């Protein structure tokens, strides 16, 4: 997320995808970063299906 | 100088290769901070208009 405020532009454009999460949890976001990412894998056990 | 007809006024000028003195003043160039460029994509473009 790269946003523009009050005439100068380009704020946060260098921040980590995850960094956005840290300065917001600062505000009480309350959901784990795993779910904020957010995506999940779940591999199967049995031949020989996809995950 | 005052040789001809109506007399004139004298002045002398130094050639370019040498002054070597004159009053040399350091000049700090200043213009307001934050020069920024925006790309305003036209609202209501058409085939016979642009706005």
């Amino acid at each position: 997320l790269n946003l523009t405020w009050n005439n100068q532009q380009g704020i946060l454009s260098g921040a980590s995808s995850q960094n956005l999460y840290d300065f917001s949890v600062q505000n009480g976001y309350n959901k784990t970063w795993s779910e904020f990412n957010g995506v999940t894998q779940q591999f199967n056990g049995v031949s020989g299906q996809p995950t | 100088m005052s040789n001809s007809a109506i007399p004139l006024n004298v002045v002398a000028v130094q050639e370019p290769r040498l002054e070597l003195n004159n009053e040399r003043t350091w000049v700090v160039v200043k213009g307001g901070q934050q020069v920024t460029y925006y790309p305003f994509p036209s609202t209501s473009f058409s085939s016979n208009q642009f706005n």
